[PDB]
């Protein structure tokens, strides 16, 4: 499972 | 370009409207379109470049993935060899996805950064930076690996200079840049332990700095260190 | 084209290469590329052709459908004026879907159709030319809107003879053309009895012919049924 | 809500 990153805010 | 005979601000409507439609790689031509006028990029408009070609990319990215595995998997013995198709389309996405980190790379240099002074506005380009550089780590494999790691590197560094001095450890700019070089230690630059600690060290200054926000600035600095937490439980 | 240089195999490898990827416009090229061969496809190659366009047509439906709301409700009383931005880019989507629909047509045109002539193969590509003429259907207001809709109707009433002739109730070409011209009926010609009609016909006509059938031709046949029966919920 | 039409079939 991959590391989370900062995800899109809409 | 042939975004430049529209209005700025009707490209930046229609970047919303492409949003609202799910329609990604159009949402990026309307904000391609819009740094090229020249002006600097309010919070809002930076924000609408970044959904943009995350989603672009991440799409690519998904798809490398696939087929890097696909491809292999045909490279392991036993696997009946099956022609040049595999390798061909991955390298295709592989450009494909090079191509769009090379074109927001040139949006940063070209001159999003260099007007940048302010520390939310800097930091955020230099996070970028560092992320497109990490996303063509991710399919690097020649000569140029190391440089591109390192790239991603000094920019995620300088980022980080900047956030520590000018931002309170709650800020969700500093929080998210924090999370993504932790994310480059850990899964780019073999770097683990670097991960852990980075990840460590800003949920628990930030946690001490909650006290002093709002209801809505708590809501999005934990959503934030949520990820960083999620990580952590991964890692660890 | 610029597949024209690229195997006939290469294409379909590609092809699934891409459907694995959940690339559908290149999934859609490389099948069109394919075609352009000029041999006839096989079921599984026609079946890749389908899944392709229908997922780009899907998007730009899903698309043109978010767009044209928008639009709908910026024309209403007491609407802030806003620009011609968002009717330019809702036409810009819808181009685009003419542009899709009208490369199906053509591969379907020049020439499977014509070389079609075993009923698996005909009424598939019968019902396809109906499914994009429906889809051009959807977002047709013009002089036009009428001559549209009458050549769906055409090409699956074509496709409807042949199959009630050739066979079963229970095939499942037959029944997701019975589906998707029930679709048509209620949705696109204003004929929601008709819609009716066909859908419980079709269904009652595969019931009394599951008999025949073995487990897994029974998962499809009910799988299809399952549809239809979805809509009569939905219409009754 | 719209009619279903015949979904794909991997
Ligand atoms: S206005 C310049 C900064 C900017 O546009 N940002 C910085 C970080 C934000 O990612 C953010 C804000 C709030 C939340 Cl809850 C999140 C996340 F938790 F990741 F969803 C991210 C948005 C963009
Ligand atoms: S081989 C020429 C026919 C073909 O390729 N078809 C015809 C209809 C099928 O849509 C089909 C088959 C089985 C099921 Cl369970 C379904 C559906 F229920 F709609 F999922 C559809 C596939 C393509
Ligand atoms: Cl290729
Ligand atoms: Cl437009
Ligand atoms: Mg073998
Ligand atoms: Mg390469
Ligand atoms: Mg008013
Ligand atoms: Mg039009």
């Amino acid at each position: 499972q991959r590391s989370t990153s900062t995800p899109n805010v809409h | 370009g042939a975004m430049g005979s529209m209005e700025r601000a009707s490209l930046i409507q229609k970047a919303k409207l492409a949003e609202q439609a799910e329609r990604y790689e159009d949402m990026a031509a309307f904000m391609k379109g819009a740094v090229e006028k020249g002006e600097e990029l309010s919070c809002e408009e930076r924000n609408l470049l970044s959904v943009a070609y995350k989603n672009v990319v991440g799409g690519q990215r998904a798809a490398w993935r696939v087929l890097s595995s696909i491809e292999q998997k045909s490279n392991e013995e036993g696997s009946e060899e099956k022609g040049p198709e595999v390798r061909e389309y991955r390298e295709k996405v592989e450009t494909e996805l090079q191509g769009v980190c090379d074109t927001v790379l040139g949006l940063l240099d070209s001159h999003l950064i260099k007007e940048a002074g302010d520390a939310e506005s800097r930091v955020f380009y230099l996070k970028m930076k560092g992320d497109y550089y990490r996303y063509l780590a991710e399919v690097a494999t020649g000569d140029d690996k190391k440089r591109i790691i390192d790239s991603a590197r000094s920019a995620y560094q300088e980022a980080m200079d900047i956030s520590k001095k000018e931002m309170p450890p709650t800020n969700p700019i500093r929080l998210g840049l924090a999370l993504n070089f932790s994310v480059f230690h850990y899964e780019i630059a073999n770097s683990p332990e670097e991960a852990i600690s980075l990840a460590k060290t800003t949920f628990d200054e930030a946690m001490a700095d909650l006290h002093t926000l709002s209801e809505d600035s708590y809501k999005d600095s934990t959503l934030i260190m949520q990820l960083l937490r999620d990580n952590l439980t991964l890692w660890t």
